[PDB]
C-alpha cells in the first residue's frame, strides 16, 4: 500500500475551501471567547502570597524598539512585546515534573489546525482551545498554580518590575 | 547571512540581471506567454505585474513612457503595452500574470522550468490544475455541512 | 591511449554480391504452391457419409485433365508410382513428421518435411513442449489432385501432390516454464486440411517431402487460447486526435 | 433450532459455495469474449477474455496496476458494475474512480460497502446467548452524514443503549476488520435458495421477497466477503482495504407498532479522499444526529 | 594533503551505502485524468502541456506569417479561428487568425 | 567477455504435473555498454530493487539521472518480451526480483595537468541486468518488534550450556 501524501487543500473543491476556513474561524473565535471568563467558571482557589513563592510567565511578541525619555533627561530604549494569546495549557505537579516546584505550560500566539499534528491537535481539541505557535513550561511554587485554560494578560506585569527575556537569537547560520 | 532580501542574484551582477529581466519582459510582452526557468520566472512575475500597472496609468505620461521605453526593448510593443494589456486590465488590481510550474528541461542540465502567461491572452488554455467536483464524497459531505448551518440560521 | 571499439554487427546486402556468386543456389523445393485447391464449402456434410464421399473423391480426381496430364508426367519420369499406395505412405510421414516434432528430432524432420515446410512448423514452438499422440482417423486420406510446376531453365520438374486428411488428434502444447498453455493432452479433437507433398523428379533419389499445409476458408476456428490477450490501440501523438471508428 | 452461530456460518458458507461451484459448472467451456474499452484515456482497446471467468479488475491489470489501484467501480455498457464479478457477453468497459467528475455511482457503492460491512461488525460483537437480527442498509444519500444499518435485538436489550466505549469497541471492531484484506465478490441466486440461504432471519426473508418481488425472473443480488453474507442493492467496491477512515457514530432506537429497530448510523472515507483531522471531527459530530430516508 | 592508508571496501560500501546518498523515494506521483499520463501533484502533466505548446507553436508561426516584418505588431487584440467558423460580433474588429484544424476540444471558444 | 544473463532466458523446464502449483515465470534481460557509470547506474539499480514494474517505471520518469531513461527502456522491453515470447499475462503482474550493475570494458585517455604531467583516464561503460517475476511484489520486512527481541532473548539464555563442565 503504496499511499501518497494528501493535505487538505487536495481533495477540497472551490465552494468549500471557503467553507472550511470561515467553520474553523467562527471555531476558534467562540472557543477564544468562552475562556474571556475565567474567574466566573471553575477558578482554583487563590493561595496568600509567600515570601518563597515564584510567579508565572507569558509569551508574547517582540514587535520592535521605540526610545522612552526618563524625567531626569536621560533617554532609555524599550523593546515592545505584545501579549496576543497566552493560555495555561497544562498543569504538572510538583513531585512529577521536579520534586521542588511544580510547572505550568503556556502556549502563545494562535495557528492553523491545517498544519499541526494529529497528537497536538488531540490535545487542543481535549483543552478547548486552538494550537498555539509556541509551547514553553514555567517554574512555579505550588500555591501559585493555575487552572490550564486560563487566559493571561500583558498587565501581568506592572509598570515598575524587572523580568527576564527568553528566545531564540538572531541565527546567522554557518 | 541573507536576511530581509528580495532580489536573487542572476547574471553576471546587478545590470547583467536587470538586463536579463528586461529581455524576459520584452518577450513576454510580445508573446503573452513565456517559459524560463523557475526563478528567473518568479522574478520576473513582479515586474510583470508593475509593467501593466505603469501602463494603466496612461499614454501621455511621461514617467510611464520613458519606464516603457527603457524595459521594452522591442519599441513596438509599448504601443502593444498601451492599448491592449493596459486596457485589457482594468477592473482586475492584481492578477494580471499566471505562473506554473512545468516539467524540468529535457537537456541534461535537468533545470526546473516555469510558464508565465498574461491571462485573457489569445492562446490555447495551459492545463490548470482543476480542483475536484462537488459531487465527490468529501466535498458532498462539506455541502451537507454547509446546508446544515445555512439551515440553523 | 588512441583505442576505439570494434564488433559493430550490420547485416547489409548488395545486388553486386547476390549476383557474383560463383555457384547457383542449390534448391530442393520450390517457393510455395502453385495451384491451390479449393474446395467445395459441402465436404464437412458430405464427410458424414462414406460412399457419397468416396465415389466423388474418386470422380473428381479421374475427371481433371490437369491432374491426369500430372501423374503421366511423374510416371514417365520416375517408374512404379502408383497413387493407390500413395495415401498409407503420406499418413505415415505425416505421423512421423509430427513425432519427430515431438521428439524435437530435427534431423529426421529435415529428412521428412521440406525447407519451406520446416520453419512453419520449428520457429513458433522450439522454446516449448510438444505432447502430440494419434488415436484414430475418421476417414482414409483421399488424393484430390495433382500438379507438376517445369521450369526448362534449369531443367527441373517438381510434382506436388494434394490429399484431404479427416485426422484425429490429441494436442498438448505446454510452457518453457511447464504450465498448460494451448489444449488438454486426452482430448481426441477432430481436424480436416489438404497436405501438399512435394518430391523432385529429376533428383535421382527424390524423397517424399510434405511442402504446404492447405485450411478450407470456412473450417471451424482454432480452440481458443487458455490465457488472457489484451490487445494495445493505437499510440497516439500529443498533436493527433482520435477518431473512434464506427 | 438449536444451532450455534459458527454452524450457522458453516452452512451459509457451504451453501454460497455449492451455488457458486453451480454457476461455474452452468459453463462447460472458455468462450472468448471480446470487450472494448470505452474510457477517456484509452480508447480503441481491446480485451479478448474468458466468459463467465475474467473480471474487470483482471482487465485493470491487463491496463496497469495505477487502474487497479484507483479505479473502484465498471460500467459495463449500460450499468455499473463491481470489479470482482465476472463478465458474461462482449461489451464496452468504462472504469470510475472517486474522483471522476459524476462519481455518484461510486459513492452509492462504497456507501452501502461500509454499511454492509458495519453490519458485519455488529451481527458478530453481540454475545451469543442474545439474538441479533439485520433487517436491511436504508439507501440514504450521500448527502446525509452517516451511513445507517437497521438491526433488531433481542427482547431484553431494549432498555440500555450503547456507550462511547461501545462504539468505541464497534470502531475497533470495524478498524479489524479493514486490517485484513477482504475481497467483496456478488453472486446472483434466485428466492428459492436465498430463502435457504439466510432462513433465518424474518426481516432479511422479507426484504429478499420485497427485492425479487420486482424482478421478473426472480433474481437475487447477493454480496460476501470473508464469513459474511447479506442481500444489497447494486454493486460494491472490490477491497476491504479500500476504508481508511472508519467511525461507528451513533445509535438511534426508533419503535414501531410490531418491533424496535435500532438505526446505527457510521462515518467512513477511503484511502483516496481522506481528510483532515479538524474536518473529519465535523464530519463526525455532524454525522452524530439523526437520520431518516426511506422513501 | 595525501592519504595514509587504502581505505577497505568495508569502509566504502558504509560510505556511499548510507540512506543520505541513496535515492529517495517520490510520493507524489499521480496520473492525468485527461489523458492517463503520469505527472506530478504540482506539475502540470507533460503531455497536456506538449499538445499545449505545439497548438501554441503553430499560432504563433501563423500569426508571424501574417506579419511579414520584425517590427510589425498588432495594435489591436487577436483572436483565432479554425475550419467552420466565423468572427461574432464581440471578436470583430481584431486581427485575426485562421487555421486549417479544426477546433481542439480542450480549446474553448469563449 | 561473458554472456550468460543472455542465455539464462532460453532454459526450457520439464512439464507440470497436475496438482503442482503454478510457478511464476522469470525473465531475464540486460543491457551492454551503457556509456553511464558503474556506481551511478547501481544507485538506480538498488532504487528499484523489490518494487513493481509499474511503479519502478513511475519512479524512473521523474528520476533526474541520465541512466532513469536506459533503465526505463529496459524496463519495457522487458515488458514486451515478457507479454509477447512468453505466456505472461497480466502485464502489470510483475516485479523486479534481480537488478545489478556492472562495469564493462573501459576506454583509455590522456587528461592533461600542467607541467608536462598527465593521468589516465577511464571513459567508463556498464552493463545493467534485471529480471522480472510474475506475481504481486514481496512485502517488504518490517523492523523486529520488542516481542521477537524478548523471544529470541529467551531462546539464547535457554540454548545456553555449562561449557568445559563434564
Ligand atoms: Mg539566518
Ligand atoms: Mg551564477
Ligand atoms: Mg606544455
Ligand atoms: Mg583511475
Ligand atoms: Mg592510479
Ligand atoms: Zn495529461
Amino acid at each position: 500500500h503504496g499511499k501518497s501524501v494528501t493535505w487538505w487543500d487536495e481533495h477540497l473543491s472551490e465552494e468549500n475551501v471557503p467553507f472550511v476556513k470561515q467553520l474553523v474561524s467562527d471555531e476558534n473565535k467562540a472557543q477564544l471567547a468562552s475562556k474571556l471568563c475565567p474567574l466566573k467558571d471553575e477558578p482554583w482557589p487563590i493561595h496568600p502570597w509567600e515570601p518563597g513563592s515564584s510567579r508565572v510567565g507569558l509569551i508574547a511578541l517582540k514587535l520592535g524598539m521605540m526610545p522612552l525619555w526618563t524625567k531626569d533627561g536621560q533617554k532609555h530604549v524599550v523593546t515592545l512585546l505584545q501579549v496576543q494569546d497566552c493560555h495555561v495549557l497544562k498543569y504538572t505537579p510538583k513531585e512529577n515534573h521536579n520534586g521542588r516546584m511544580a510547572a505550568l505550560t503556556v502556549g502563545g500566539k494562535t495557528v492553523s489546525h491545517f498544519h499541526k499534528s494529529a497528537s497536538i491537535l488531540e490535545f487542543y481539541q481535549e483543552l478547548g482551545l486552538p494550537p498555539k505557535q509556541k509551547v514553553k513550561i514555567f517554574n512555579v511554587t505550588e500555591n501559585a498554580v493555575i487552572k490550564p485554560g486560563t487566559p493571561l494578560y500583558a498587565a501581568h506585569f506592572r509598570p515598575g518590575q524587572y523580568v527576564d527575556v527568553t528566545a531564540k537569537t538572531i541565527g546567522k547560520g554557518f | 547571512i541573507s536576511h530581509g532580501r528580495v532580489f536573487r542574484r542572476l547574471g553576471l551582477g546587478p545590470e547583467s540581471r536587470i538586463h536579463l529581466l528586461q529581455n524576459l519582459l520584452t518577450g513576454l510582452v510580445r508573446h503573452e506567454r513565456i517559459e524560463a526557468s523557475w526563478a528567473r520566472v518568479d522574478e520576473l512575475r513582479g515586474y510583470a505585474e508593475k509593467l501593466i500597472d505603469y501602463g494603466k496609468l496612461g499614454d501621455t505620461n511621461e514617467r510611464a513612457m520613458r519606464m516603457a521605453d527603457f524595459w521594452l526593448t522591442e519599441k513596438d510593443l509599448i504601443p502593444k503595452l498601451f492599448q491592449v494589456l493596459a486596457p485589457r486590465f482594468q477592473g482586475q488590481n492584481g492578477g494580471y500574470t499566471r505562473m506554473l510550474q512545468i516539467p524540468n528541461r529535457n537537456e541534461q542540465d535537468r533545470a526546473k522550468m516555469a510558464v508565465i502567461e498574461y491571462k485573457g491572452n489569445c492562446l490555447p488554455p495551459l492545463p490548470l490544475p482543476r480542483r475536484d467536483s462537488n459531487l465527490t464524497l468529501l466535498n458532498q459531505l462539506l455541502q451537507g455541512l454547509r446546508q446544515d448551518q445555512e439551515a440553523s440560521s | 591511449s588512441e583505442k576505439e571499439f570494434v564488433e559493430h554487427a550490420r547485416k547489409a546486402g548488395l545486388v553486386i554480391p547476390h549476383e557474383r556468386l560463383e555457384r547457383p543456389i542449390h534448391l530442393a523445393c520450390t517457393a510455395g504452391i502453385f495451384d491451390a485447391y479449393v474446395p467445395p464449402e459441402g465436404d464437412a456434410r458430405i464427410s458424414s457419409l462414406s460412399k457419397e464421399g468416396l465415389a466423388q473423391r474418386a470422380e473428381r480426381l479421374k475427371k481433371n485433365v490437369a491432374s491426369q496430364l500430372s501423374i503421366r508426367k511423374i510416371r514417365e519420369s520416375d517408374p512404379n508410382f502408383k497413387i493407390k499406395d500413395f495415401p498409407e505412405k503420406a499418413k505415415d510421414i505425416f505421423i512421423e513428421a509430427h513425432l519427430c516434432l515431438n521428439n524435437s528430432d530435427h534431423d529426421r524432420l529435415h529428412t521428412l518435411v521440406t525447407e519451406n515446410c520446416f520453419p512453419d512448423m520449428v520457429w513458433d514452438i522450439r522454446y516449448k513442449t510438444v505432447r502430440w499422440s494419434f488415436v484414430e482417423s475418421l476417414e482414409p486420406p483421399q488424393v484430390v489432385q495433382v500438379r507438376c510446376s517445369s521450369l526448362m531453365n534449369q531443367g527441373n520438374i517438381y510434382g506436388q501432390v494434394t490429399v484431404r486428411m479427416h485426422t484425429r488428434q490429441t494436442l498438448a502444447i505446454y510452457d518453457r516454464f511447464g504450465r498448460l498453455m494451448y489444449g488438454q493432452e486426452d482430448v481426441p479433437r477432430d481436424v480436416l486440411e489438404y497436405v501438399v507433398f512435394e518430391k523432385h523428379l529429376v533428383d535421382p533419389y527424390g524423397s517424399w517431402r510434405m511442402h504446404g499445409k492447405i485450411i478450407p476458408p470456412w473450417a471451424p476456428p482454432k480452440q481458443p487460447i487458455l490465457k488472457t490477450v489484451m490487445i494495445p490501440g493505437p499510440q497516439l501523438k500529443p498533436w493527433e486526435e482520435f477518431e473512434e471508428p464506427q | 433450532s438449536q444451532l450455534s452461530p459458527t454452524e450457522l456460518i458453516e452452512m451459509q458458507n457451504d451453501l454460497f459455495n455449492k451455488e457458486k461451484n453451480r454457476q461455474l459448472s452452468l459453463t462447460p467451456r472458455t468462450e472468448k469474449i471480446e470487450v472494448k474499452h470505452v474510457g477517456k484515456t484509452d480508447p480503441g482497446t481491446v480485451f479478448v477474455m474468458n466468459k463467465n471467468i475474467s473480471t474487470p479488475y483482471s482487465c485493470a491489470m491487463h491496463l496497469s496496476e495505477w487502474y487497479c489501484r484507483k479505479s473502484i467501480l465498471a460500467l459495463v455498457d449500460g450499468q455499473p458494475w463491481d470489479m470482482y464479478k465476472p463478465l458474461t457477453k462482449s461489451c464496452e468497459i468504462k472504469f470510475l474512480t472517486f474522483k471522476d467528475d459524476d462519481p455518484g455511482e461510486v459513492n452509492k457503492a462504497y456507501w452501502r460497502s461500509c454499511a454492509m460491512m458495519m453490519g458485519c461488525v455488529i451481527e458478530r460483537a453481540f454475545k451469543d446467548e442474545y439474538v441479533v437480527s439485520l433487517v436491511r442498509a436504508p439507501e440514504v444519500p450521500v448527502i446525509a452524514g452517516a451511513f445507517c444499518y437497521d438491526v433488531v435485538l433481542d427482547k431484553r436489550l431494549d432498555e440500555w443503549m450503547p456507550t462511547k466505549e461501545n462504539l468505541h469497541s464497534f470502531t475497533k471492531d470495524a478498524r479489524a476488520l479493514i486490517y485484513k484484506d477482504l475481497p467483496f465478490e456478488t453472486l446472483e441466486v434466485e428466492a428459492k435458495v436465498a430463502l435457504e440461504i439466510f432462513q433465518h432471519n424474518k426481516y432479511k426473508l422479507d426484504f429478499i421477497e420485497e427485492k425479487a418481488s420486482q424482478n421478473p425472473e426472480r433474481i437475487v443480488k447477493l454480496h460476501r466477503f470473508g464469513d459474511f453474507i447479506d442481500v444489497s442493492e447494486g454493486p460494491l467496491i472490490p477491497r476491504t482495504s479500500i476504508c481508511f477512515q472508519y467511525e461507528v457514530s451513533a445509535v438511534h432506537n426508533l419503535q414501531t407498532q410490531s418491533s424496535l429497530v435500532r438505526r446505527f448510523q457510521g462515518l467512513s472515507l477511503p484511502v483516496h479522499l481522506r481528510a483532515h483531522f479538524t474536518i473529519w471531527n465535523k464530519l463526525l459530530e455532524r454525522s452524530r444526529k439523526m437520520v431518516t430516508e426511506d422513501k | 594533503a595525501a592519504p595514509k592508508n587504502r581505505r577497505s571496501i568495508e569502509v566504502n560500501r558504509c560510505r556511499r551505502r548510507n540512506p543520505q546518498k541513496l535515492i529517495k523515494v517520490k510520493n507524489n506521483i499521480d496520473v492525468c485524468p485527461e489523458c492517463g499520463h503520469l505527472k506530478q501533484k504540482h506539475i502540470l502533466c507533460g503531455y497536456c502541456y506538449e499538445k499545449v505548446r505545439k497548438e501554441t507553436a503553430e499560432i504563433r508561426r501563423q500569426m508571424g506569417k501574417q506579419e511579414g516584418g520584425p517590427f510589425r505588431a498588432p495594435t489591436t487584440e487577436t483572436v483565432v479561428l479554425y475550419s467552420g467558423e466565423t468572427p461574432s460580433e464581440q471578436d470583430q474588429g481584431k486581427r485575426i487568425i485562421e487555421r486549417e484544424r479544426k477546433r481542439p476540444s480542450w480549446f474553448t471558444q469563449n | 567477455i561473458s554472456r550468460k544473463w543472455e542465455k539464462k532466458n532460453k532454459i526450457v523446464y520439464p512439464p507440470q504435473l497436475p496438482g503442482e502449483p503454478r510457478r511464476p515465470a522469470e525473465i531475464y534481460h540486460c543491457r551492454r555498454q551503457i556509456k553511464y557509470s558503474k556506481d551511478k547506474m547501481w544507485y538506480l539499480a538498488k532504487l528499484i530493487r523489490g518494487m513493481s514494474i509499474d511503479q519502478a517505471l513511475a519512479q524512473l520518469e521523474f528520476s533526474d539521472k541520465k541512466g532513469a531513461q536506459i533503465i526505463k527502456e529496459v524496463l519495457l522491453e522487458a515488458q514486451d518480451m515478457a507479454v509477447r515470447d512468453h505466456n505472461v499475462e497480466f502485464r502489470s503482474n510483475l516485479y523486479v526480483a534481480e537488478s545489478t550493475s556492472g562495469r564493462g570494458q573501459y576506454l583509455k585517455r590522456i587528461r592533461y595537468h600542467g607541467r608536462g604531467r598527465f593521468g589516465i583516464m577511464e571513459k567508463v561503460f556498464c552493463h545493467y541486468f534485471v529480471k522480472l517475476v510474475e506475481g504481486p511484489p514481496p512485502p517488504r520486512e518490517a523492523p523486529k518488534t520488542a516481542v521477537a527481541h524478548a523471544r529470541e532473548y529467551i531462546q539464547e539464555l535457554r540454548n545456553r550450556t555449562i561449557t568445559h563442565a563434564l
